[PDB]
């Protein structure tokens, strides 16, 4: 049927669904998640678009206003209004078959609300097409394709030159954190290709331009998490040296790291 | 998303099969799982695999003609524009020759039991601004090259699932606008790579590691072409291996300062393996994943370093004596049977050895208390475990330029090793080696039982927001450097009349429903010990295969 939506679990839980057109098909896994990971997919909201502190409190004011000051979601809006009819369905979908299984859970929440709910306070309230996007745009974009510490860079590079003088500090700025280096192992061979934009320490015109920068480094700012994974929502200032103590420790692979 | 593992195997080096696509995507390890899985099939889809947060488009996963898969790509996408600011003007900043009015919106942030606070976020033409120097007139806007293409990307990403071929998907691959690779297979044996994402076509002269002026003149020109992105189809070597490692020779990287593309790079540990055996199976390229996860990314990169060093030393010499334990090693860790401690003490000795070097070496020659961004050897880790992958340290990257001497294409303009010759230092690092490691295990290497790292499925989700209660964390003894999730498709097996098969491991289970009562799923930790273990358990794709593996069905009848 046109209206049929038909949802198959396998051995492992894992649902296929099977729907004759965009809307219906995108509605058949909105409604599975929903029922697999209503809460993880409520949290990965709130953690999406900084309202944790509504539902968990003061720990996370400044983990909400983070990731609102990390986006602009009228930009978003803007692009949900632009979509074609086709495109619109898979997110109007999406939501909207969440919807229908969060709508029977808050019917019957004796034996369908996630005990999480329970246990953290609140019940879970209806999706749209933004939500759905949000997830993606708040962990895909906003967090994994976002990676810049160019302020940072530059707070390293005024402190090398006044270490080391101007040129000799540009010259160790390069040593440590090279544009570009011959030697790297790449995914595609030299043989097949080669990156037809030669970047070079010669030309730069840029670095010479900036103000010399004296604040804290930025990276230090990040909220610090302990071993559980939790924000430790700390003072600022017990927050910078917990983040210093972490990445000298660990670096990268570690708390404070990336 | 920090780590990922690829590895694509085309005809001319597959095995018993056409092509084999293994990925291993590195979140971190959470309870419910990281990833989601999901078949569709209906409205031109015909899918099946798994996807993070549930997205409409899975990340993981094939279509029974050709599979995809995702590994970061950290290229450089975002520059910062230092916007100028004027006292007469607050809230605008120069532009192209005016003053132009920063776009700017309240929110309110609504606390549970706490009292609601408000602020305002700022936005110039270059992005949201990060933080403002009033004493500079600065503001700093983080310009992304994706900006306005966020939902453009999502839709790419499901679009893409459609494709039955290589040119229909890079059609797909080119509207996908984050710094991700991008990795094709299909039922003929074809493979391919693409360095996906907007790029911004610089002015001359930009650097792009540190920020620049946002007057106008240093203004992005619009962004490179598709062209530009470093990709591959059928490459001559019959394989595609990615570790997050640069994608082709001169591209470079994020400007993130703990990021380097040197020679050091954990990639070598997978191009290895698949270089070694003119060809492999499904099994063998499988079993990649177990090698590389248990694999000290170290060793091999300082070995010849240290057996320089210790080369005429005398046979009673300690530091030559952790040499030979390094020597007879293949660097892969094993438990022991306690499930707390590694068979042999190398990383220990490399941890401790790295710690020192880097001490006298990058540390000594920067500044505090930028050296603390180059101390860790990369091995200091908690009870609880890394809660990412593992990777060679910026630190370890940098020294490793160093020790490779005039080999390396990095001018050294400050010698690390500050006039003393590098067998000295390296020398004296074994001496703190040796004192730190004896006087805490003894003096008999042999039985010296060091610690092993271990693995925690955590209940906080990578923002560090709950997405479960704590006591849905779950613990693994034995810490693996591997994907979240693995998956695994092999086009035209010899094995099967299939055209494809797929396998895949979505633990702790595919459910994070637990009823008020407590009930938990009956898919809420099926995939736990199979996680542990290398398992996998088939995906399927076919309405007969979905049927003959049928648990349960639900048929709704929905009007839009
Ligand atoms: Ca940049
Ligand atoms: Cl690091």
């Amino acid at each position: 049927s046109s209206s049929e939506i038909k949802i198959v679990r396998d051995e492992y839980g894992m649902p296929h669904i099977y729907a004759n057109d965009t809307w219906h098909l995108f509605y058949g896994y909105g409604y599975v998640v929903a029922q697999d990971r209503l809460f993880q997919m409520e949290m990965a909201r709130r953690s999406t678009q900084g309202t944790v502190a509504e539902v968990l409190g003061k720990d996370f004011v400044k983990f909400d206003k983070d990731i609102r000051r990390n986006y602009w979601p009228d930009a978003i809006r803007a692009q949900i209004a632009a979509l074609s009819p086709e495109d619109m369905s898979i997110l109007q979908g999406y939501a909207d078959g969440m919807n229908a299984w969060i709508d029977k859970v808050n019917t019957n929440p004796e034996t369908l609300l996630p005990k999480q709910f329970n246990t953290f306070g609140f019940t879970p309230k209806r999706w749209e097409p933004f939500d759905v996007a949000m997830i993606f745009v708040g962990t895909m974009a906003n967090r994994f394709s976002d990676s810049t510490s160019e302020i940072d860079n530059l707070a390293l590079l005024t402190a090398l030159k006044d270490k080391y003088g101007v040129s000799q500090g540009m010259a160790v700025f390069n040593q440590l954190k090279w544009l570009v280096n011959p030697s790297a192992p790449t995914t595609i061979a030299v043989q097949e290709s080669n990156y037809p934009l030669k970047f070079n320490q010669q030309n730069s015109q840029t670095a010479a331009l900036l103000p010399r920068y004296d604040l804290p480094a930025p990276m230090l700012d990040r909220p610090a998490k302990g071993a559980d994974g939790a924000l430790l929502a700390l003072a600022a200032g017990k927050n910078r040296e917990t983040i210093a103590a972490q990445f000298a420790q660990g670096g990268a692979n570690g708390l404070a790291g990336y | 998303p920090t780590g990922s593992n690829m590895w694509v195997i085309g005809k001319s080096k597959a095995q018993d099969a056409k092509a084999i696509m293994v990925n291993g995507p590195q979140f971190g390890w959470y309870a419910p799982a990281y990833t989601y899985g999901i078949g569709l099939h209906g409205a031109g889809y015909d899918v099946t695999g798994n996807t993070p947060f549930a997205y409409p488009g899975l990340v993981f996963g094939h279509n029974g003609v050709i599979s995809w898969g995702s590994t970061a790509g950290f290229g450089d996408d975002v520059d910062i524009f230092a916007e100028r600011l004027s006292a007469e003007k607050p809230g605008y900043y120069l532009h192209n020759g005016k003053w132009v009015k920063m776009l700017s919106r309240e929110e309110t942030i609504t606390v549970k039991n706490g009292q609601a606070e408000t602020f305002t976020v700022w936005r110039t033409v270059h992005g949201n601004i990060l933080q403002t120097d009033q004493t500079t007139q600065t503001a700093y806007a983080k310009s992304r090259a994706w900006d306005g293409k966020e939902v453009a990307s999502l839709l790419a990403w499901t679009h893409q699932m459609k494709a039955k071929n290589w040119q229909e998907w890079t059609q797909q691959a080119a509207k996908q606008a984050l710094t991700i690779n991008w990795y094709y297979a299909d039922v003929n044996g074809n493979i391919g790579y693409v360095h996906t994402g907007a790029y911004p076509d610089r002015q001359s002269g930009h650097d792009p590691r540190l920020p620049v002026p946002g007057t106008g003149k240093w203004d992005w020109k619009g962004l490179l072409p598709f062209e530009m992105n470093p990709k591959v189809y059928n490459p001559q070597s019959g394989y595609i291996a990615n570790w997050n490692n640069s994608p082709q020779k001169d591209y470079p990287a994020s400007d993130l300062f703990a990021f380097l593309w040197g020679g050091a790079d954990r990639v070598t540990e997978i191009d290895r393996l698949l270089e070694q055996k003119p060809r492999l199976t499904a099994d063998q390229a499988w079993d990649v994943i177990r090698q590389t996860s248990r694999q000290d990314l170290n060793l091999r990169l300082f070995l010849p370093t240290l057996q320089a060093a210790t080369s005429g030393l005398t046979q009673s010499d300690p530091r030559r004596q952790l040499v030979e334990t390094l020597t007879r090693w293949d660097g892969i860790n094993l438990l022991n049977d306690d499930g707390k401690t590694w068979q042999q003490p190398g990383s220990a000795i490399l941890n401790v050895w790295l710690t020192s070097m880097l001490k006298r070496t990058v540390v000594a020659a920067v500044p505090m208390p930028f050296d603390k961004w180059y101390s860790a050897s990369g091995y200091e880790t908690t009870q609880d475990g890394p809660t990412g992958s593992l990777n060679i340290s910026v630190g370890a990257k940098i020294l490793y330029e160093a020790v490779q001497g005039d080999k390396s294409p990095i001018p050294q303009a400050v010698d690390l090793f500050a006039g003393k010759p590098q067998q000295e230092v390296v020398l004296a690092a074994l001496e703190d080696t040796w004192e730190t490691l004896s006087k805490r295990y003894g003096n008999n290497v042999s039985n010296w039982k060091t610690p092993a790292m271990a693995l925690t499925f955590r209940a906080n989700n990578f923002f560090g927001v709950p997405q479960a209660a704590a006591e849905e964390t779950r613990h693994q003894a034995e810490y693996q450097n591997r994907g979240t999730e693995n998956d695994m498709i092999v086009f035209s097996p010899t094995t099967s009349d299939r055209p494809v098969l797929a396998w895949d491991v979505v633990a702790p289970g595919q459910s994070g429903f637990i009823a008020p009562d407590g009930t938990v799923d009956k898919h809420y930790e099926d995939q736990l010990k199979m996680y542990e273990n290398f398992g996998r358990k088939s995906l399927w794709l076919t309405k007969q295969d979905v049927e003959a593996h049928k648990e349960s069905q639900e048929v709704l009848h929905v009007q839009r």
